[PDB]
């Protein structure tokens, strides 16, 4: 049946971008430790962003690892209820992922802003364009919660269907938004680095 | 971070080997494990919590326990003889460090005592007013010797340079020791000797002026 | 993935540049260290870039003394190291890690770049006969006094290979090298077949025969 396995398909698509967009964040952590060892902004408060850091990092990895688990039962299950439930839940693992890299991503505009306090006037005009994001992304998020509450209520008790299909969009829609922000957190690392010494 | 790994390990061909690393801080995912060769570069063998990248055979596993990583090799092949190396990340500054390495000598080849051959100085060069003398070791196993020149059964300790051991085809070690002499030296002694010591054992020759 | 430039021989006090060009990846994408190794010794970390930014960090051993660029447009990466010291002599590599947003190991790796640092000047060896003194006797040619490496040595043009062992170099306290090449031949032989070592020196470009006599 092409409607489910489109979905399925999708949500692999989703996922990779999910490990893509997880990729560059690291590479962000990554150059944001370097120029700070350069700069030494203040330095328990950085002790503590780094804890908090591996926290999320460790967190998203073992959702990477479990959405990329429940991604080979919906494809075993397509080939054999089940199928649905799957799809419900792997939309539930995509949507924590997002919520944990967005706020990873919010840590390293932390640390990017306190970086930018030193080498210092455009960073207003940076700061306007993260922050709209940063809304979008949470309406995005807020909206999909709320999608991910109504599925899991009509799966326990079709609305079911629509309700996949819109929450579909919602993650894409959270996924893309996240993408301008990574765009926006790449900008500031790399305007940075190019004022040093 | 400093990071301890034992200087060799030994282990029969399909027994199990296993080379610990301890010095590692949290988090242990930045940790990695490397199989070196001689004259390759390192390859990557496991990375974070026993990930193994493509190609790499599933005998090789990591584990973790406290700031102690372990390389496993399970049935352990000759192929499997090779420097191994952990190596990690400093969280907060992104500092990479090594291990100092860990030797695993993979246990079939026999003891070998080494040959040895010595050569005086040739009338050629004693001509052009130098001397020297050239002592030629091959064919030893394990690879590593001791070398002690006499003159007349009196140490010398003067003008001697010797190779570190190196790998013949073989499989089996090599090494050469020089002694250099200047011409009124070596024709005022009645004999001189290379003395080559292999597992306690000692192998010696002698020539005469 | 990973190609290094070729081998450098260089005196103290002078710099190195050693570059690695990238290919078949997402420069963007790439994280670099470079890392070295002494002969003989363990591996050494001296520092990492990330040529999406541009961002460095380098061991403290080695700041001030050490630059690693990245150049986009090329897809290669470089190595400066300024104030070379004899204990600076190893193989170089340029290694590759984020191969995947949780492998932070270095999953790809240049050959190497060996960067020799030496105050010796380029040498030709002097080449001298040992000669031979049942069954089997040994006879060689001792190659003396060169820089830098390597030396190449054949016997009789070629045609005699079997029982042949030509020894590694050693180095001497003068920063000169010096090796032996042997040859097990039979005692009958002695007096009936010619025996010659040709020796090669290419950066000196020294060509030399060696007729080994009883
Ligand atoms: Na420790
Ligand atoms: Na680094």
């Amino acid at each position: 049946m092409q409607l489910l396995s489109g979905i399925v398909q999708q949500q692999n698509n989703l996922l990779r971008a999910i490990e893509a967009q997880q990729h560059l964040l690291q590479l962000t952590v990554w150059g944001i430790k370097q120029l700070q060892a350069r700069i030494l902004a203040g330095h328990t408060t950085w002790m503590e962003w780094d804890r908090e850091i591996n926290n999320y990092t460790s967190l998203i990895h073992s959702l990477i690892e479990e959405s990329q688990n429940q991604q080979e039962k919906n494809e075993q299950e397509l080939l054999e209820g089940q199928l649905l439930s799957g799809i419900v839940q792997q939309q539930n693992n995509l949507l924590r992922a997002i919520e944990a890299q967005q706020h990873l991503l919010q840590l390293t505009v932390w640390g990017i802003k306190q970086l930018q306090a030193r080498i210092l006037t455009t960073w207003m005009e940076w700061d306007r364009e993260i922050n709209n994001y940063t809304s979008l992304i949470h309406s995005l998020i807020e909206e999909s919660q709320n999608q991910q509450e109504k599925n899991e209520q009509e799966l326990l008790e079709g609305q079911l269907l629509s309700g996949i299909v819109q929450q579909q969009n919602n993650l894409l829609r959270a996924i893309e938004a996240q993408q301008h922000l990574l765009q926006l957190t790449v900008w500031g690392i790399k305007q940075l680095q190019a004022r040093i010494l | 971070i400093e990071l301890t790994q034992p200087p060799s390990v030994s282990v029969v061909p399909g027994q199990t080997a296993r080379i610990s690393c301890s010095g590692d801080n949290i988090p242990y995912e930045y940790a990695s494990w490397y199989q070196q060769k001689p004259g390759q570069a390192p390859v990557l063998v496991i990375y974070g919590d026993n990930n193994r990248p493509s190609g790499i055979p599933e005998r090789f596993s990591g584990s973790n326990s406290g700031n102690t990583a372990t390389l496993t090799i399970s049935g352990t092949q000759a192929e499997d003889e090779a420097d191994y190396y952990c190596a990690s990340w400093d969280s907060m500054t992104v500092d990479g460090v090594f291990g100092g390495g860990t030797k695993l000598t993979v246990l079939g080849q026999p003891k070998a005592a080494p040959s040895v051959t010595l050569f005086p100085p040739s009338s050629e060069e004693l001509q052009a007013n130098k001397a020297t003398l050239v002592c030629l070791i091959s064919d030893f196993y394990p690879g590593a010797v001791t070398v002690a020149w006499k003159a007349d059964s009196s140490p010398v300790k003067a003008g001697v340079e010797t190779t570190t051991p190196s790998k013949q085809s073989n499989n089996k070690y090599a090494a050469s020791s020089y002694l250099s002499l200047t011409p009124e030296q070596w024709k005022s002694h009645r004999s001189y000797s290379c003395q080559v010591t292999h597992e306690g054992s000692t192998v010696e020759k002698t020539v005469a002026p | 993935q990973l190609v290094q430039s070729g081998a450098e021989v260089k005196k103290p006090g002078s710099s190195v540049k050693v570059s690695c060009k990238a290919s078949g990846g997402t420069f963007n994408s790439y994280a670099f260290s470079w890392v070295r190794q002494a002969p003989g010794q363990g591996l050494e970390w001296m520092g990492s870039i990330i040529p999406i930014f541009g961002t460095t960090n380098y061991a403290q051993k080695f700041q001030g003394r050490v630059t690693i660029t990245a150049d986009e447009s090329t897809s290669t990466a470089y190595m400066e190291l300024s104030s070379l010291r004899s204990e600076d002599t190893a193989v170089y590599y340029c290694a590759r890690y984020f191969d995947t947003y949780n492998n932070y190991g270095f999953a790809n790796w240049g050959q190497g770049t060996l960067v020799t640092v030496s105050s010796a000047s380029t040498k030709g060896p002097s080449v001298f006969p040992l000669a031979p003194s049942g069954g089997t006797a040994a006879l060689g040619c001792l190659v003396k006094d060169y820089f830098p490496e390597p030396v190449t040595v054949s016997w009789n043009s070629g045609a005699l290979t079997s029982g042949v062992h030509t020894f590694p170099a050693v180095l001497q306290s003068s920063g000169l090298y010096s090796l032996s090449s042997v040859v097990t031949v039979p005692s009958s032989s002695l007096g009936t077949q010619t025996y010659i070592c040709n020796v090669n020196h290419k950066p000196s470009n020294t060509k030399v025969d060696k007729k080994v006599e009883p």
